[PDB]
């Protein structure tokens, strides 16, 4: 966090500096691939050197900016985030049967949809419409129905 | 005269707290050894040209030359070094190792005259081997307009002697050459 | 009186012509005539 | 073109009915204190400078310039 | 319709979606025709003009109803009920047509727009364009088309792979052969040149003897990444990051083609064209990750040289090179081709 | 209006809308203003035009692509004709003035059909069908010259060269320009007479002297002189030699330093004294690697410090400084050398070979320029043009540039036609004959396309002071009596309207694009209805 | 329908052809009175700083005066090329190219001649004009005595049109010897021109040596005999080594004083290697500080600082030496030799004068003038004379001047006009009448007759005498071989070629388009 700088005293340390960083990500990403993790959710920008070994084992990469977007992802699969890059705990790993990418409104969207077993929470509703103005109030119209469900709990 | 400051950027790194004591002792020792070699040649007057980048004389070195009774003058124009070299017959000293007695000039009396709220340094007498002596004249006056014109009046006076020494011989002024040439030409103009 | 805060009182014709700007090109050459007399000789530059 | 030069924009519907009722009520609200034996007085300033001080209903209305047409 | 914006950008479009994008509509209700034009163009791509004409007519026929005593919701009851029976009527109009096995539908999509009279030619390329895309994928980038100003639109031809612009002139470019009999394309994210390596540059050297080894070490590390490419026999090297003249000249003596500055969207088409893979480091390069094709030839089109990828047995990339006199001519043709591919 | 402001689009009052017949009349008259400008410069009797730039620079040319490029316009229809000639110059490079006259001729005949009630699409549909009938007719009339050997093949290149050199300033030297333009392709070309590389020929202009001093020089012409000019200007090879062993280096002469920012800390006087010896050892090592390789002239991209001025002077090694990166590619091609990245990779096999390296004095002062010559046929040909005016040196570049565009098009196989208006007349009568067989609503469409092709021969008679009626009637009556298509308009008036005796030859690929660019552009213009132009 | 934007001026009609021809008339009439030895100088009023410039050369007059007419810019560019190529004849090209448009204006208006016909008429007319000068060219280079004498007569003709026509007899030898010193070198940057204000104009002299305006730094004597001159380009002041990544890591200032002292040891060791040559004088183009200058005092070596790089090449050719860096090897390095070196003073500024130098490949010219306007004119007057004589060493062919060369070319033009027939005969004969204007204007500036005097020169050539010419002093016909009026053959071809090509420019412009200024 303070004054990150490359220190090379002699040419001997410079020759092994290029191959040294490649072995660090390789050693860290190997423990994740050995656990059978086919998808990794990231909360910030991922360097290109880290994305290389993820494509070697066929591991998907997801970008989750800000906070609330990533917070509701773990409620679907039942996972516990951890800051370190080491091998995650098998008890903290989530379960998602299929991940699909198809064209809906002209752009590529990722499908987190769950199935009958291993049920998930915080489901989403795809809303299709011709005009964006109708899409705004129907979103608030659905929220009125969601708020009506809250009235079935406290009383 | 100052602590060492090479033109190339230098970095002084202090590893041990005891090194800070030796640094302050060597900085004054570097300026002391320079002043010790000046006293060996019995040089009581030092002239320093205008300084660029670091200062000409450090305040720490002022105490060295003051206790030894040595007059120090700095901020001298670089173009005036040629006049001071031939005028006083003193060979300039650009290195403390090349500083010697033979390169130093000589003067009978060196005194700074302070009068009417104005200070001026004058040298009385010159003793040396010189084939090109110099001269200096102090100009006074009421304001800068009169003083500048007093000097401009001297330029026209110094050029009169320059024309006589360069070209030997002179004529009579006051209207003599204007009427004489006009008369001698009028006689020849009728014959053409 | 110069355009700046400096003021010069001079009887020398060259100094007069130098500090006095002229808008006529041929009359500007009279300034250079006084410079030719002052550089080579230095006396009688107002007579030329 | 501009078509009609007089009020090409129009205020119709309930907006015109409210403006007629509200302005008509404001005419009666100022004279509410002018009714009864304890009624107060009202002073009027004309552009000529003559002062008229009375509790009479008509003398107050005719000397006041109302910009509202229906009022 | 000829429309010139405040930036003096000439655009000629009959499309209901493009016309409404040029003009800036500040009217709240008039912007609803813009949403339905962009929504129709996003999914199907055709009919954007017919939707706006039909939507505006429904409001025109409802104009005399509003002047009467008909309530606002009573009018919407008629449109919502009639559209329910109209969608079911379209299913009766349509036919399963599992018999007869793209040709007819691509000709009708070009109508009202340029090159429609040329449909005896451009339609043949529209058929094989989407057929290269496998089911459940149907990538919208792999059908990407490049526009070349100048020339005639009838001189266009079909290419089995992506063609990109060089955008930069290399000092060792001409020394590299432009004709390959059996090229091997290698996609790399590495940056080959003399520069600071990772995110920071500082060097501390006390002795002059060790100062010479620091310079020689920098040349060996850059050349080490260059030797690993030559040992694998890769004839073509593509990179997103810049490539200096040091790596370009090294590939010139080995008869290896070098390229850089290519956009991220173009190299995504390279992986699908030659069936290769992206390698972000030079130490992991393996022979089975290199793609190839039948031949590689660099042809100059309108004072612009492009790299031609063609002849691959299986390629999902389709890139067309369009020509035309006006800058809008090359835009209108792709605008017709982009809308015609979404129909098939 | 109902009393409230009605604004659909921002900047309502700023933008204007054109529709109806007034919108079509404004588009046709916009092309007529551009046509009448280009029609005056069409043909060898045409005249140039002055182009004043906003920065004060002037340009004198008859080229329709250059005139319209620097032309500041307003109407967008006239701006579409700018890229029309630009489309002709970028690809083919010939006939930029003919595509503007032919396109406006199609619009002039279309305006008469619009007033008769014909739908604009029906007009565009008739021009597309008539364009393919004219190309297929002229394709059958031309013959293949590829059967001739290389001796006669050079003659056909001289025929089409003299035609493109006309109509432009400094047309008196076209006899020598035609010879020098063909020899550039003779030296640089493929052995199969196909797909010649044009980028290997560079156009380098020089301002001074006279036009008679223009000659071909195979090699590299640089604006930089020899560094430290105490060395002889003209470099000569050794008695016996394989060549001059020209060296090319992209690395300046300096002691090795890391690309990254470095800090060299000297903690003692002994470490500082070693840097003094280490400094002079590198400048002595760099000059020895060139002497051991046998190289003579050294080329540096970034130059070198004054230390090596006398060092390379002792070994008699010429050197240049601050050579551009684009010029380094031009140097290695001429001498067939290889750029050496560093002294450790320097070898005798990577050195270039050229005949002689020398500089010319040119004028009085000016600047010093280096010239390289080749001893045999190479892949580099540099054009050398001189002139007494800055405008002459400029236009002569693009004048020979367009001449090279005609020769490289003849490299393509089996496409040749004869110019002088003979192509437009042959294709005009073929379209008018089909109009009688088709009839229908499109009968008037083929007539408008036939009358538009005759405008080019009639324009040639205007600049030559002839009668366009009597000239066109003679050409049409000749094609009906005999099948020879070689009769055309003569603006030089040497007689013999046969193009075979006058040697005038034009590329068919150039004439084919003139019809395609004119017909396909008018198809888009006739479709324009609403014209929305925002205020500047 | 207006396709052009706002504030766009264009003339598609007679107004364009009228503005193009009249635009060249004002340019030709401006430099018309400057042609000939009797011509008058022009005055230039600067828009800033109020700096007046008086020059007879037409190249400076056209470039200084702003001209917005494209027809005028064509005549300005050909004058800049004529100055940069040959170095003389900028006014003759502008006048001759303007007269070609004068004769072409009456053919289009009155005679109704096609513009290209006038252009094609000058093509066959210029071929006979260039061939007429070839047969009239005499090569005297076979004899060094006759070639050196011709260099004097050429200088008298060039210096006659300038203010030096009175003293040109004294300045003809100074310009001739300066070219002989170059030994065939066409580079004029090797000759230095020092302008001194005051004194007689005839006091200008040419010394054998190199006169340097710079002086010795401090203690070096003014006059010294038998001094070896050395030239060093690089550094030798507070040397930075090379790389910028060097620093001094110092634990205590006791070691820092030894590091800076090592920098002075590097300076002392480098000056000690200079003394191994045995030179009495050292010269550095880079300025020298006080510490390295004092090291030359005990060695008796002179020191010179702040020498310009363009003067280094001039200085190296005078001493015949070699620029020397990397002093480690004395063998491969060469030094210059000089008999005596004395510091003189011309005016207020003292100068460094050299005498008895081995090599003469470069020299220095000193000029004297009453005003700076005459000094700026004296330098430009010699710059035009030294440029022709420099090109004469390359191409030694010469052609007589004084109106002779212009009339001889017109003799061959009238012959070819008969065989052409057509309507080009009016265009070919117009080129011959345009050649009459150059000798005619020579008589107009001298107050002579423009008809009978020209007819006497024309009738004398058709009688079989090709040596006849015009004499402006006596106002009659005189022999050019006896008067010594001759010019270089390259100057004759340059004026005819540049004017013929420039005339073909404006005659091809039917339309003039002016974009909105920026
Ligand atoms: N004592 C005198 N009596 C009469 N005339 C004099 C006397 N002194 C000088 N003059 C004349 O007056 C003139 C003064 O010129 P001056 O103003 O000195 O010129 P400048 O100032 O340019 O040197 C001289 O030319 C001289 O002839
Ligand atoms: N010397 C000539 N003889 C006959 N016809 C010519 C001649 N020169 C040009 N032309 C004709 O004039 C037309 C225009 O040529 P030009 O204006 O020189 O170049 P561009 O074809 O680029 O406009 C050509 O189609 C050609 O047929
Ligand atoms: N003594 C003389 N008698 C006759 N003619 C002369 C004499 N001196 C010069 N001339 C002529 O006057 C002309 C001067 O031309 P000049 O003004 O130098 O033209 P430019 O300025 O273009 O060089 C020369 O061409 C020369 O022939
Ligand atoms: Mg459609
Ligand atoms: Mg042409
Ligand atoms: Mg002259």
């Amino acid at each position: 966090e303070t004054k990150g700088t490359v220190l090379l005293h002699n040419a001997q340390e410079m020759l092994d500096f290029s191959k040294g960083e490649e072995k660090q990500i390789d050693a860290m990403m190997k423990e994740i691939a050995d656990m059978g993790v086919e998808c990794i959710v990231a909360g910030a920008g991922v360097g290109e050197l880290a994305l290389h070994y993820l494509n070697r084992y066929g591991i998907l990469v997801l970008k989750v900016p800000s906070k609330f977007e990533l917070r509701r992802l773990c409620r679907v699969c039942g996972a516990t985030p951890l800051p370190r890059l080491g091998a995650p705990t098998p008890e903290e790993l989530g379960l998602v049967e299929t991940v699909k990418t198809m064209e809906i409104g002209g752009d590529r969207v990722t499908v987190f949809k769950q199935e009958q077993g291993e049920i998930s929470r915080t489901s989403t509703i795809i809303l299709r419409g011709a005009t964006q103005n109708n899409l705004d109030d129907i979103e608030r119209a659905i929220d009125d129905g969601v708020a009506a469900v809250k009235g079935l709990m406290k009383p | 005269i100052s602590p060492p400051k090479p033109d190339t950027e230098n970095n002084i790194i202090v590893n041990d707290y005891r090194q800070m004591d030796k640094i302050l002792k060597e900085e004054r020792a570097y300026l002391l050894n320079i002043c010790k070699k000046i006293k060996k040649a019995k040089c009581n007057v030092l002239l320093i040209q205008k300084s660029i980048l670091r200062d000409a004389v450090n305040d720490l070195a002022l105490h060295f030359l003051s206790k030894l009774n040595i007059m120090v003058v700095k901020d001298i124009e670089r173009e005036e070094i040629e006049f001071l070299s031939k005028g006083l017959g003193c060979k300039p000293i650009a290195d403390i190792e090349l500083f010697t007695e033979d390169r130093l000039g000589s003067a009978d009396l060196v005194e700074e005259i302070d009068s009417d709220g104005s200070k001026i340094v004058r040298v009385t007498g010159i003793r040396n081997n010189n084939a090109r002596p110099t001269v200096s004249v102090v100009i006074r006056g009421a304001n800068n307009m009169i003083i500048d014109e007093t000097e401009r009046s001297l330029h026209d006076a110094l050029c009169v002697i320059r024309c006589l020494v360069k070209e030997r011989g002179l004529i009579a002024g006051g209207g003599a050459p204007e009427i004489e040439i006009s008369r001698r030409l009028s006689k020849e103009a009728r014959s053409m | 009186k110069t355009s700046r805060g400096e003021i010069i009182i001079s009887n020398d014709g060259h100094t007069i012509l130098k500090q006095m700007a002229i808008l006529h090109p041929v009359a500007r050459m009279l300034v250079e005539v006084s410079a030719a007399q002052d550089s080579e000789a230095g006396d009688g530059t107002t007579s030329v | 073109v501009v078509f009609m030069n007089a009020s090409q924009e129009r205020t119709t519907g309930r907006q015109a009915q409210i403006s007629n009722i509200t302005a008509a009520k404001a005419v009666a609200d100022v004279i509410r204190t002018c009714l009864g034996p304890k009624a107060m007085l009202k002073m009027l300033l004309d552009p000529m400078g003559g002062l008229v001080l009375t509790n009479d209903g008509h003398a107050i209305l005719r000397e006041i310039d109302v910009a509202h047409p229906a009022a | 319709i000829l429309i010139v914006t405040s930036n003096q950008k000439t655009t000629i479009s009959n499309d209901g979606a493009t016309i409404l994008k040029l003009l800036d509509v500040v009217h709240p209700a008039a912007k609803t025709l813009v949403d339905i034009s962009r929504a129709q163009d996003a999914e199907v791509g055709d009919g954007t003009t017919s939707v706006t004409i039909l939507a505006g007519e429904l409001m025109k026929e409802a104009k005399p109803f509003l002047e009467e005593g008909i309530s606002s919701h009573l009018i919407m009851k008629g449109y919502r009920k009639a559209v329910s029976l109209a969608v079911e009527k379209i299913n009766e109009l349509a036919v399963d047509i599992t018999s007869e096995k793209l040709e007819r539908c691509a000709r009708t999509a070009m109508s009202s727009k340029l090159i429609h009279n040329n449909a005896d030619f451009f339609v043949k390329m529209c058929v094989d364009a989407v057929l290269s895309l496998d089911r459940n994928d149907l990538d919208d980038k792999l059908i990407g088309i490049k526009k070349i100003p100048g020339g005639a639109m009838e001189e266009s031809l079909f290419i089995n792979g992506v063609a990109f612009k060089k955008t930069f002139s290399y000092a060792g470019f001409e020394q590299q052969p432009k004709k390959f009999n059996n090229p091997k394309i290698l996609s790399l994210n590495v940056e080959l040149e003399l520069k600071a390596e990772k995110d920071n540059a500082e060097v501390r050297v006390e002795h002059v003897e060790d100062y010479q080894a620091i310079v020689d070490a920098e040349w060996q590390l850059i050349f080490e990444k260059l030797r690993q490419v030559e040992e694998t026999g890769a004839n073509i090297v593509l990179s997103k990051l810049p490539i200096g003249d040091l790596a370009t000249q090294f590939f010139a003596d080995r008869n290896i083609f070098c390229a850089g500055r290519v956009s991220a969207d173009d190299m995504n088409r390279v992986i699908q064209a030659v069936g290769g893979s992206i390698q972000s480091t030079t130490s992991d390069i393996k022979p089975e990750h290199l793609g190839t094709c039948a031949l590689f030839e660099e042809m100059q089109i309108g004072s612009e040289r492009y790299n031609l990828f063609q002849g691959c047995p299986q390629a999902k990339t389709c890139t067309l090179l369009l020509r035309g006199g006006a800058e809008q001519v090359i835009a209108e043709v792709e605008r017709s081709l982009h809308d015609a591919i979404m129909i098939v | 209006e109902m009393g409230r402001p009605f604004i659909i689009v921002k900047d309502q009052g700023n933008k204007k809308r054109q529709h109806g017949l007034e919108a079509k009349k404004s588009h046709i008259l916009a092309a007529r203003s551009v046509a009448s400008i280009i029609k005056t410069s069409l043909g060898p009797r045409g005249l140039d035009k002055i182009l004043i730039s906003p920065d004060g620079e002037i340009t004198i040319t008859n080229d329709g692509a250059t005139i319209l490029s620097q032309m500041e316009l307003d109407n967008e229809i006239a701006k579409l004709l700018v890229q029309l000639s630009k489309s002709q110059d970028d690809e083919i490079g010939d006939g930029t003035t003919g595509v503007v006259v032919l396109a406006s001729a199609l619009l002039d005949q279309a305006l008469e059909l619009i007033q008769k009630g014909i739908h604009p699409i029906k007009i565009a549909n008739g021009f597309d069908e008539a364009a393919k009938l004219a190309i297929s007719k002229l394709e059958e009339t031309c013959d293949d010259i590829s059967a001739s050997n290389d001796e006669l093949f050079r003659d056909f290149l001289l025929r089409a060269a003299k035609t493109s050199l006309g109509s432009k300033i400094v047309s008196k030297d076209h006899d020598r320009f035609a010879e020098m333009a063909v020899e550039a392709v003779i030296n640089v070309m493929d052995k199969d007479r196909k797909d010649v590389d044009f980028d290997l020929i560079k156009m380098q202009g020089r301002v001074g002297g006279s036009i008679s001093d223009s000659k071909l020089i195979n090699g590299v012409i640089l604006d930089k002189d020899f560094s430290h000019p105490q060395m002889p200007k003209c470099v000569l090879p050794k008695e016996g030699s394989d060549g001059v062993k020209l060296a090319i280096l992209t690395c300046p002469f300096e002691p090795p330093k890391p690309k990254t920012k470095h800090k060299l800390d000297i903690s003692s006087v002994e470490e500082y004294q070693k840097l003094q010896t280490y400094e002079q050892d590198k400048f002595k090592e760099m000059i020895d690697d060139v002497k051991k390789a046998g190289a003579d002239v050294v080329i540096c991209q970034w130059g070198f410090d004054d230390e090596a001025n006398h060092l390379l002077l002792q070994n008699d090694l010429p050197a240049v400084r601050w050579v551009g990166g684009q010029e380094l590619e031009h140097i290695a091609i001429s001498t067939n050398g290889r750029i050496v990245p560093r002294f450790q990779d320097l070898s005798k096999d990577k050195l270039g070979t050229c005949s002689r390296i020398y500089e010319q004095e040119f004028g009085t002062t000016k600047d010093r320029m280096l010239i390289i010559e080749q001893s045999k046929e190479t892949k580099t040909v540099t054009c050398f043009v001189r002139g007494s005016n800055k405008m002459i040196v400029d236009e002569a570049e693009r004048a020979l540039h367009d001449s090279l565009c005609v020769v490289r098009n003849l490299v393509k196989d089996s496409r040749v036609v004869y110019g002088g208006g003979a192509a437009e007349v042959t294709m005009s009568l073929a379209v008018s004959e089909e109009a009688d067989k088709q009839r229908g609503i499109d009968q008037y469409a083929f007539r408008g396309f036939a009358q538009a092709l005759d405008t080019i021969p009639m324009t040639l008679a205007e600049n030559s002071g002839l009668d366009p009626i009597g000239t066109l009637s003679t050409l049409k009556s000749k094609q009906l009596k005999e099948k020879i298509s070689n009769i055309g308009v003569d603006c030089l008036g040497y007689g013999s309207n046969d193009m075979k005796e006058l040697f005038v030859v034009d590329p068919f690929i150039g004439k084919k694009q003139q019809i395609l660019l004119a017909t396909q552009l008018c198809r888009m213009i006739l479709k324009i209805d609403n014209v929305i132009i925002s205020g500047k | 329908v207006q396709i052009f934007g706002d504030q766009v001026t264009e003339e598609r009609a007679e107004n364009a052809r009228l503005s193009a021809f009249v635009g060249a008339i004002a340019v030709g009439d401006l430099v018309k009175s400057t042609l000939g030895p009797k011509g008058m100088d022009k005055l230039l009023q600067s828009a800033s700083s109020n700096t007046c410039m008086v020059t007879n050369d037409g190249a400076t007059i056209l470039k200084s005066i702003p001209l917005d007419n494209p027809a005028a810019k064509v005549l300005v560019n050909i004058s800049k090329v004529q100055d940069d190529e040959v170095g003389d004849g900028t006014t003759s090209v502008t006048v001759l190219s303007a007269e070609l448009l004068r004769e072409a204006e009456k053919l289009i208006d009155q005679s109704k001649i096609h513009p290209q016909t006038i252009i094609e008429g000058y093509r066959l007319a210029s071929a006979a004009a260039l061939d007429a000068l070839t047969k009239a060219a005499v090569d005297n280079s076979h004899d060094k005595t006759m070639f050196r004498e011709d260099l004097i007569h050429i200088a008298k003709t060039t210096l006659s049109s300038k203010i030096l026509s009175q003293d040109k007899d004294h300045f003809a030898e100074l310009a001739t010897n300066a070219i002989l010193r170059l030994k065939g070198s066409t580079n004029l940057e090797h000759i230095q021109i020092i302008k001194i204000l005051g004194g007689k104009l005839s006091d200008s002299f040419l010394d054998e040596g190199f006169i340097l305006a710079k002086k010795f730094g401090n203690n070096q004597p003014k006059r010294i005999e038998n001094a070896k001159i050395l030239i060093a380009n690089t550094t030798l002041d507070t040397d930075k080594v090379k790389i910028f990544g060097t620093k001094f890591k110092v634990d205590s200032t006791a070691k820092l004083a030894q590091l800076e002292k090592a920098e002075r040891e590097k300076m002392k060791n480098k000056i000690a290697k200079i003394s191994k040559f045995g030179i009495n004088t050292f010269i550095n183009r880079q300025l020298i500080y006080d510490y390295p200058e004092q090291l030359f005092t005990d060695l008796g070596i002179n020191s010179i600082e702040h020498a310009d790089f363009e003067g280094v090449e001039r200085l190296a050719l005078v001493t015949g030496g070699e620029v020397v860096s990397t002093f480690d090897e004395p063998s491969k390095c060469k030094l210059g030799e000089c008999d005596v070196i004395e510091e003189i003073m011309l005016g207020e500024q003292p100068f460094l004068k050299f005498s008895g130098c081995k090599a003469g490949e470069a020299c220095t010219i000193v000029l004297r003038g009453a005003t700076d306007q005459t000094l700026d004119e004296a330098e430009r007057s010699l710059h035009d004379a030294l440029s022709v004589l420099s090109q004469t060493t390359k191409e030694t062919r010469t052609v007589l001047g004084g109106g002779c060369a212009e009339m001889v070319m017109s003799k061959a033009v009238d012959t070819e006009a008969q065989n052409i027939d057509g309507k080009k005969s009016l265009a070919v004969e117009a080129f011959a009448r345009a050649l009459r204007q150059l000798p005619t204007i020579l008589a107009d500036n001298a107050g002579f007759d423009s008809s009978e005097l020209v007819s006497k020169l024309r009738s004398s050539i058709y009688n079989g005498i090709s040596t006849s010419g015009l004499d402006l002093n006596n106002g009659t016909i005189a022999d050019m071989r006896q008067l010594g009026i001759v010019e270089s053959y390259k100057l004759k071809r340059a004026v005819v070629s540049s004017a013929s090509e420039a005339a073909e420019v404006l005659l091809r412009v039917d339309n003039i388009i002016r974009a909105r200024p920026r």
